[PDB]
């Protein structure tokens, strides 16, 4: 997201882990939109929890059957 | 289109070999030879390209231009070459999308790098703050150099006189602002100096002494005996008096000319010849001076004190840049006439007398003067730095923008072009410095287009940031150095229509 | 295309790096390479395999340079600091792809390599040269690689002792070049004398008049040869023409001055150093000042050798230059003890020049990369995930050497970051006796950083002549 | 591969219609295999749909130029060639300007915002004095017929789309006003009419001459008007019941018929060209126009068509929007300056973004300087020079070559016209330089 | 871009070179075989270059140059494209000094009115009412033609003709409305102008037809009488003509049915209704312009109000030819024609005699739109370069260069002339610019005569092709 927002991907990863250490615990993602600062908490830009979670369990699952494939059989034409 | 081409691309492809190079944070390259086993790596940009065999004929003519720079000053050729490279990306684009002879875009850079120099001068600094311990500096080291030379009998007297003649200038530092007067019949000890432009051999006769608020005026015409040689022409006339006759006939038409010099406003004129006792007399009713005798150097020295010219012919009356004295005093000393100048518009200069017993003391002393006045006025252009940090590569850019304001229809993209050039600095010292040179330059020239900006590169926090608080300053020798060689260097190649291919060795 | 030339390079040098790490350790993987003169040669040393190499690659020729100064300095990793610099690379190549200039790549590893070595000198145990009980044990662990094991008990005195009268206090660099391995045909190995005065290559004159011995005697260096207050001569051997002429010999005998000739070029610089002397070129320039002091000159033959021997120089400006005697009855036994106890001396000279000492095996290896991991977060921006890289590159060291040994690759490294998690340094290689001094580890890492920084600095190449 | 597919099928899409722009541009000739349907028109939307191209991203900009046709008709040139040149500066924003392809996007929003300011800073309107208003729409009339063939009689034809338009007063469609064209006689001899000439005639045997006639669509009626075609006999029964009935009416002529009646004073047939027409009078409050055009071949007719029926579409846009501004290059010129004005502060990374904008804005008044025989690069810098710091009045002139007022000249441009073409221009250039990859699904 | 004009102009310049060699009468003649194994032989520059096939896409354009040349002036078809592409050889030059053609192209347009004010003045003004010079421009244009002795009488018959319709404003006469109808027998001698009408065929020559009447009515009918008993439907279809009083039928020549049948031929004798069969397509319109008719497709469209009036309708006897001819057409709202029977004994008699009287209709009608006629042989090539000279200089910038450039394309025409001739080229010019001191236009004596919009034409359509060449900067495939 970082890329395609024009941003540094390396030095913005590295920017929002700093502000969730030594300042406090918080939610702090890359921009989307235009805007000056950080903390898109204010813009009250919510995801539901069920969304992400199911995301990240078929990502999982995914990645998991790919690897239970180790040989790709193609038959010709007849 | 081939000739351009190696001039352009053949040259950009090895300006591009020391363009990493430029900056302590530059890129480094490695010589390879024949056998592998004799290389070496370096960081010097005029070792790279002279080492490297170039069959190119256009890419040897910049070896020879870089070697300038060596033997002028010594410091900075890398830089040298990199704007020079930088130049011929400009006028690669100023060629090809016209086609016409470059010598018309050469006029405009000339009348660039002019504003571009005059920007520099006002945003110059200089160490010489406490010039107190300076002046003691100077003093002695003049004393060092009248060692071994007839000078030495007194150290104090002729060291002084050189100091006064040094910081008392205010401006440019050339021996043609010291004249030199040199009598017999008298003593070393007995120099003084003088403010005023000191000539001898007094001009005129019945011509006042005194002249109060004179104008000068530079020509060269023979009022006197024209027709030096007339052995040869054939003379068909009745009677010898009508050969005489036509040499008056001849001096008749000077009359305009003299009705001239009294349009002028000017109650002094300056010849280098002689002029006939007529045109001389008419001279008094008018209010003309008449000098004589003014030679050559005496002419150029007087004419940049006074903020004048000089020329042979008169294209159109009205129209001269004179210069002015308000005070001319004729003084006799030594036996032989002088002539004393004083009140010129803002007039810096000095005349220093000296006294010797004979005519081998005298030259002898004038060029140990000159010897000892070098190395004491090198100090003058030496150590005066500017604000560093891409401000005053950001400053002559700016500045050719304001030129870029008034300029004919094709000149305003040869002008600007040269701006463009100016820019590319920055660039390469960021993407030499690891950074982004897109980012830094553009919001550096935004900051420094209108007023109040301090700002400069700063590579250690990788942002635009005040040079002055940080105290990243660069000489300014350095900046006229560069600069000067570069519009030389773009000259020689872009002069050059056709390049024959150089014979392989 | 600069930089696609570069990362062409690079894949050159990290071909390099891994022919030489399956070398790696006593357990590594040997290398036949053919010489185009016929020699066969084959070895596991690392710093023997790229100086017969012939590497006609520009860039790939730095890692000889390294392991040069690596033996030159610290005389041990010659063969670890080609795997670290290969790490690098391997790091940096997919820092390129993200569009990271190599100007912070290689200004990072500046910063990088100065907080690994903080970090190192925390875990590190100081010792100090006034101890004689630790450096017996370092250099007799040395030993135990070679052929020599049990006559290696007489052999770690020998090189303590001698290192231990030139160190004084805050030397700093100690040159081992001063100290000379006198290699002699026949004897043993429990023989050896010190003779801390000096020691010379040559013999003395087997012809008839020559005193062989002095007493109160001044040796002067002269590279003039005689042929058609001064006790002691040297001569340097010239074999084009005659170097003493027998008639010479004769004459020198009557005034009672001793003569040696047939000095070794190689040795004429070595002399000039530790006896404080001058060479004289002519006899015109010839003085006593830049004569010797010498208390007693004599030759003493333990077997065969007919060797003489110097003490007490006494020199302001000279100091207590040593060469050690080494005898054997092979020609096996005296080199092979050459380069053993060669390494024992580069070990003490780390000692020397900085203080402390820490265990090897690439425990420090796990511990740095652990300890820089968690303090990346510290950091921002590019430079930030930098550090992360660097801590995985350091790891390439103790992974090969599990590697190299017939180990798991993958278990051996998971139970080091686990074990190293709850003790410091104890994983045990003190109780096997494996100790590796810190300025090894320290030499590595800078010269690796300058290596690198060398490499990704060259952006093109081109014919120069 | 994709973005260099794009960017330079998309340039050899402009590089046709080039030489379209403008009234000194040159006509471009098409040939297909038959090789017999060669036709010579500088039409730009005839060159853009019948080239064909496998192009994908090329024929985004094919269908947003039908969308420009349909508003105006004119124009459409401009928009292309616009959109092509921010593509050709957007090649040098990426590779070596170090540009994210999103900034560029984001540079053009930004740099579109100060180009509609520009002109509307420059739009002067006067509501007084309306001759002086009906000038300004004589001077239009003549840059729309510009490129045509009617430009020889322009000058007699700027009165005739000028007093057209002013017979209206009323909704701007243009189903008012018929085009008839007519062989025969030069074009000089087309007139006004505003008595709805009709192509058909009524009846079999019928009087020329009706009085007091009721139009009635389809009662005591005069006349009758039927869709379909009539049958014999009630055709001869309506004529004794004097009904005259009308046949071979269109859905176009129906609509037609609605703005206009329902009753008519008198109905006068008239013989032209060799075919019977209708000419009403005395409607009720008529406010239809009909323009009879005469032409020397069909093929000189075919191409006034659309010439006529695209003057007419920006003329009829002038009744709601009464400002204007001073073309002839020196619309864009003035665009230029507020370009450069708002890059005073900007970015880092939108700065040389939007800067590409202000060359891309040259581009246009480059290309047509030229068709007109002149040098671009003298003639336009000279004017730069001029509008750069004040006293910007006098734009480029294509017929002497030197620098001249576009007032004195006759030369002004609607102001709803070029916030179209920049706007459009915009939306299309912002869709190509999103595109990084293009993938086809397996056709059947 | 400049590759695809320099490919297009040198293209032309080959055909237009090759076409040169072809101009007056002692040219060279060009053959021209096609794919069918069809050869031709002739000096013509319409017929070889329609014949030629070509495709190249620009150079197809000099045929409808030539076209219009033809139907416009009528004769120079050979000279209009020697003049175009003396225009193309001499931008070639053009293009190497740096010059854009729109310059180029504006310049030929602005010379091409100012050649005609040129001519005009050095033009003689003749008038329409004046018969004398009528009759000698037609006699001496037929000299190059079979007709020699019997050319005398058709000058003063092609005068009269032209003078009927040419009226005063009218400037262009559409020339379709000319018909020569052309048949074998009878001789030139024999001439009838006929100015109400003449067909193209014979009458019915069955048994029954009266092949003449007296005060009928003329009206053009689509219809066809046919079989589907057969007599009741024939006779519905004869009585509907009877209730209009329309004696002369004209059916429209079509090879699917028949026109009459034989049945109602005998229903229309008793009626003497006359009924002239295979009408030509082409004459569909022409009978509907000069008669005033409208063409009938169905019986129920018939009506009386469509039908014309005719005098006499007679069937002339004359050996193998039987024209039928119709006068009196008594029409106010249609204005008449001029349609000329051709007779001859030879097949080739008549055929050359209908393209002789072409170009001798053609030269009088120039006469009408502009009056006066230049005499020709390179008079007005070579005198619109002699005003050209002095005022080049008067001009300023890049046009003054195009003037000087303009003047020596134009010296082709002339220099054509003298080498098609066996003369000198450039000695024949020289002789020419020699006298020009003392005479101006003198061939006034040799009886050779040329009008003045053969000239006008010629450069009128050279400058605007030329024009059209150099707009053409790319060739793109669209299907």
């Amino acid at each position: 997201l970082a890329e395609n927002s024009g941003l540094d991907p390396i030095g913005t990863l590295s920017t929002l882990k700093s502000k969730q250490l030594k300042e406090k615990i918080s939610n702090i993602g890359v921009d989307c939109l235009g805007y000056g600062s950080n903390d898109m908490k204010e813009l009250f830009v919510v995801d539901p929890f069920i969304g992400k979670k199911q995301q990240i369990l078929l990502a999982t699952q995914l990645c998991r059957m790919i690897l239970k494939i180790d040989n790709v059989i193609i038959s010709g034409k007849d | 289109e081939n000739a351009r081409l190696s001039a352009f691309v053949g040259a950009i492809a090895v300006g591009d070999l020391v363009k990493s190079t430029l900056g302590p944070k530059g890129m480094d390259k490695l010589l390879q030879s024949a056998s592998s086993n004799t290389c070496m790596v370096t960081n010097d940009g005029a070792t790279i390209l002279k080492s490297i065999p170039l069959d190119n004929p256009a890419a040897k003519v910049l070896v020879n231009i870089s070697k300038v720079q060596d033997d002028e000053v010594g410091d900075g050729t890398t830089s040298v070459t990199v704007l020079s490279a930088e130049l011929l990306r400009e006028a690669e684009k100023l060629i090809d999308q016209s086609k016409i002879h470059p010598q018309t875009i050469i006029e405009g850079y000339r009348l660039a790098s002019a504003a571009a120099l005059d920007a520099l001068t006002k945003a110059a600094v200089d160490n010489s703050h406490d010039k107190t311990m300076f002046r003691e500096d100077l003093i002695h080291i003049a004393k060092t150099t009248l060692s071994s030379k007839i000078l030495s009998q007194d150290k104090d007297h002729f060291a002084e006189l050189a100091t006064n003649a040094i910081l008392r200038l205010k401006g440019s530092t050339n021996l043609e602002h010291i004249q030199i007067i040199k009598i017999l019949g008298g003593k070393l000890s007995d120099s003084f100096l003088d403010e005023g432009f000191i000539l001898a051999k007094k001009f005129g006769n019945n011509q006042p002494k005194r002249i109060e608020n004179a104008k000068i005026l530079i020509a060269n015409t023979t009022l006197d005996t024209d027709k030096v040689k007339i052995f040869g022409t054939k003379f068909k006339v009745d009677s010898t008096a009508k050969l005489a006759q036509l040499e008056k006939a001849e001096r008749e038409k000077m009359k305009n000319k003299i009705a001239k010099i009294s349009k002028f406003g000017i109650n002094t004129f300056i010849n280098r010849q002689l002029i006939y006792d007529y045109p001389e007399q008419l001279f008094t009713d008018l209010g003309i001076n008449s000098i004589e005798h003014a030679d050559f150097e005496g002419v150029e020295r007087l004419a940049l004190v006074t903020g004048g010219e000089v020329v042979s012919t008169f294209d159109e009356p009205s129209k001269c840049k004179l210069g002015e004295c308000d005070v001319i005093e004729e003084i006799m000393l030594g036996e032989q006439p002088f002539l004393k100048f004083s009140g010129c518009k803002a007039g810096e200069a000095c005349t220093i007398v000296l006294r010797g017993a004979t005519d081998q003391t005298l030259d002898e002393a004038e060029r140990s003067l000159h010897d000892a006045l070098s190395v004491l006025s090198q100090t003058t252009k030496e150590t005066r730095t500017v604000l560093g940090g891409g401000c005053a590569e950001m400053v002559m850019s700016k500045a050719v923008d304001t030129e870029a304001q008034n300029i004919d229809g094709k000149k305003s993209l040869a002008v600007e072009a040269f701006a463009r050039a100016l820019r590319q600095l920055p660039t390469i010292l960021a993407d030499n410095a690891g950074f982004d040179s897109s980012e830094l330059v553009s919001k550096l020239r935004s900051s420094i287009y209108n007023g109040i900006s301090t700002s400069g590169l700063d590579l250690n926090n990788g942002t635009i940031a005040d040079m002055r608080q940080l105290g990243i300053v660069e000489s300014y020798k350095l900046k006229r150095a560069v600069v000067s060689s570069a519009s030389e260097a773009a000259e020689v190649l872009l002069r050059v229509d056709n390049i024959i291919r150089a014979r392989p060795r | 295309k600069p930089q696609e030339v570069r990362k062409a390079n690079i894949i050159a040098a990290r071909s390099v790096a891994d022919a030489i790490r399956t070398s790696l350790g006593p357990k590594g993987m040997d290398k036949m390479i053919k010489t185009s003169r016929g020699e066969i040669i084959i070895s596991n040393d690392g710093h023997t395999i790229l100086k017969q190499m012939a590497i006609l690659h520009p860039v790939a020729r730095m890692l000889v340079e390294v392991s040069a100064a690596q033996d030159s300095e610290a005389g041990d990793g010659t063969t670890s600091v080609v795997i670290l610099t290969g790490a690098l690379l391997g790091a940096a190549e997919r820092l390129l792809n993200k569009g990271i200039h190599p100007t912070i790549i290689a200004d990072s590893f500046q910063s990088a390599a100065k907080r690994s070595v903080d970090i190192l000198l925390e875990m590190c145990h100081k010792v100090s040269l006034s101890d004689r009980e630790q450096l017996v044990r370092a250099a007799s662990t040395s030993l135990s690689s070679k052929i020599v094991s049990q006559y290696s008990s007489f052999l770690a005195p020998l090189a303590v002792d001698s290192v231990l009268k030139i160190s004084d206090e805050n030397s700093k660099n100690v040159d081992l070049n001063d100290i000379r391995l006198v290699k002699k045909v026949g004897g043993t190995i429990d023989d050896t004398e010190m003779i801390d005065g000096v020691v010379l290559t040559q013999t003395a004159i087997k012809s008839a008049g020559g005193p062989t011995r002095k007493e109160k005697a001044k040796i002067g260096l002269i590279q003039f040869q005689i042929s058609p207050k001064c006790n002691v001569l040297l001569i340097q051997k010239s074999i084009l023409r005659d170097a003493v002429n027998d008639l010479a010999l004769h004459f020198l005998s009557k005034l009672n001055i001793m003569v040696v000739k047939d000095i070794e070029r190689e040795e004429i610089e070595f002399l000039s150093k530790g006896l404080g002397c001058k060479p004289i070129a002519d006899i015109e320039l010839f003085t006593e000042d830049r004569l010797g002091s010498a208390d007693l000159v004599e030759e003493i033959d333990s077997d065969g050798s007919k060797i003489v021997r110097v003490t007490g120089i006494r020199n302001n400006n000279a100091r207590p230059t040593v060469s050690v005697v080494i005898r054997g009855a092979n020609n096996m036994i005296i080199d092979e003890t050459e380069r053993s106890l060669h390494d024992a001396l580069c070990v003490i000279r780390c000692l020397v020049k900085e203080r402390g000492l820490i265990a090897g095996g690439g425990a420090p290896e796990i511990e740095i990369s652990r300890r820089l991991s968690k303090e990346a977060r510290s950091m921002e921006g590019v430079q930030a995930f930098i550090w992360q890289e660097f801590a995985s590159a350091l790891e390439v060291i103790p992974t090969t050497l599990a590697e190299n040994a017939g180990l798991n690759s993958i278990k051996v490294v998971t139970e080091l970051r686990s074990k190293h998690e709850n003790g410091e340094l104890n994983d045990n290689t003190y109780e096997e006796h494996i100790l590796q001094p810190v300025l090894v580890s320290t030499s590595a890492i800078t010269l690796a950083s300058e290596c690198v920084k060398s490499i990704l600095r060259i952006d093109d190449i081109a014919f120069s002549r």
